[PDB]
């Protein structure tokens, strides 16, 4: 009955605009003007930078503006720079408990750099595992921007979604970024297969790695 | 200039309890309601609980009522929120947040509105049923050639690990652990060198998981 | 005189 939505992500590059849509806020004469918006840095709290709809608090840039039409309420950034790159919370009133609500949260990344391709290694299940009744597949990405991916494993040729433990993307020093994949399997299934995949997604394009027992 | 710095998270397990605090500087506290709003994991916000600034007036996010009690204490600028019967889902970053009064009059009409303005910068509360517990550390078996240590199975966080005790530092990369469906974490720490050397350099991942006290020196062989 | 309250938690409009 109610839920804010907001992408959980948006792109742009320095220099250009930019808009993050929320639908869900109250569309109730006595409650439409309560809508917000947050910005969140990695690691740091929450900053208030628009309520009312559209009001910015002293300190926040005339680049971030609000409006709204309808349930729908956007927040605009202007001129993109690096800095802005962060967490969009929009904050809306709703007619029933609790009263206020946030959105999943949209990041907003500022294309600083080329492209990158994911780097793939995979690994097989270690004799020493296998000897001790377990298997697992490890697919270790690296280098790769935007940090994006989405990973597939496949036995043989066919899917596989059981036993898939895959982490969220993390910046690198380089300042790209990084994510593994964990497949695990009974050392039987993994002697039972001719051979296992790891196929890595990213911007559209894949990069795939295969492995079988020795 | 205007803080809030909040302290008590912590781990614990299903069942357990935590009590948070949260100390205001900078601004007449009295005169504020106040907010607890918590944030999981890669997740977006939820404002937990409130208080008025009588300390009267107690509201609280239905998934909480009855397991959580929110109250303050005007005399030492603080802010406090009790958790019993913590979940699993209870887990994330506690924030206590300063509502602050958009006051905007039309005559025949007025409105009241309540917005977060001031923010610390969060205490962290992990509720899990693992159990501490040391890694299985496996090898990971090799131009150049690509090798590493598994580090499997270990709870909670964090072990570090290093290569031929220091000597090799290059070429390495260790990632981030990645949280299984059992509770428990995992890891792996790759390392990329000559083909050439497999035959006679010797390579070995040290391992250490202090929260278990335990050690690992995993030889890595061709 | 209508008073519209809207915070966390709470809404309402007093007389």
């Amino acid at each position: 009955q109610s839920a804010l939505t907001q992408p959980a992500s948006v792109s742009g590059s320095p220099g250009q605009s930019i808009t993050i849509s929320c639908t869900g806020t109250s569309t109730d004469v006595n409650g439409y003007n309560y809508v917000s918006w947050y910005q969140q840095y990695a690691g740091k709290a929450p900053k208030l930078i628009i309520f009312d709809v559209s009001k910015r608090p002293s300190g926040v840039s005339n680049r971030f503006s609000g409006s709204k039409s309808g349930d729908t309420a956007s927040l605009t950034i202007s001129g993109l720079q690096a800095e802005d790159e962060a967490d969009y919370h929009c904050s809306s009133y709703t007619s029933s408990t609790p009263y206020v609500l946030f959105g999943g949260g949209t990041k907003l990344t500022v294309l600083g750099q080329p492209k990158a391709a994911p780097s793939v290694t995979l690994f097989p299940p270690s004799s020493e595992e296998l000897q001790a009744n377990k298997a697992t597949l490890v697919c270790l990405i690296s280098d790769f921007y935007p940090g994006a991916v989405t990973v597939a494993w496949k036995a043989d040729s066919s899917p596989v979604k059981a036993g898939v433990e895959t982490t969220t993307p993390s910046k690198q020093s380089n300042n790209k970024y990084a994510a593994s994949s964990y497949l695990s399997l009974t050392p039987e299934q993994w002697k039972s297969h001719r051979s296992y995949s790891c196929q890595v997604t990213h911007e559209g394009s894949t990069v795939e790695k295969t492995v079988a027992p020795t | 200039q205007v803080q809030l710095v909040q302290s008590g998270g912590g781990l614990v397990q299903p069942g357990g309890s935590l009590r948070l605090s949260c100390v205001a500087s900078g601004f007449t506290f009295n005169n504020y309601w106040m907010s607890w709003v918590r944030q999981a994991p890669g997740k977006g916000l939820e404002w937990v609980a409130n208080i008025k600034q009588d300390g009267n007036d107690k509201y609280y996010v239905d998934s909480v009522k009855g397991r959580f009690t929110i109250s303050r204490d005007n005399a030492k600028n603080s802010l406090f929120l009790q958790m019993n019967s913590l979940r699993a889902e209870d887990t994330a970053v506690y924030f206590c947040a300063r509502e602050f009064s958009s006051y905007t009059d039309h005559l025949e009409y007025y409105y009241d509105y309540y917005y977060m303005d001031v923010w610390g910068k969060g205490t962290t509360v992990t509720v899990s049923s693992a159990s501490t517990k040391g890694p299985s550390v496996f090898p990971l078996a090799p131009g150049t050639a690509a090798l590493g240590c598994l580090v499997k199975d270990y709870f909670p966080e964090p072990v570090t690990v290093s290569w031929n005790s220091g000597a090799l530092t290059s070429g390495v990369h260790t990632f981030p652990a990645v949280l299984q469906s059992s509770g428990l974490y995992s890891l792996s720490s790759v390392v990329t060198v000559p083909s050439s050397s497999l035959g006679t350099q010797t390579y070995t991942c040290n391992v250490n998981h202090k929260p278990s006290n335990t050690k690992v020196d995993k030889r890595v062989e061709l | 005189r209508k008073r519209i309250h809207i915070g966390p938690g709470r809404a309402f409009y007093a007389t």
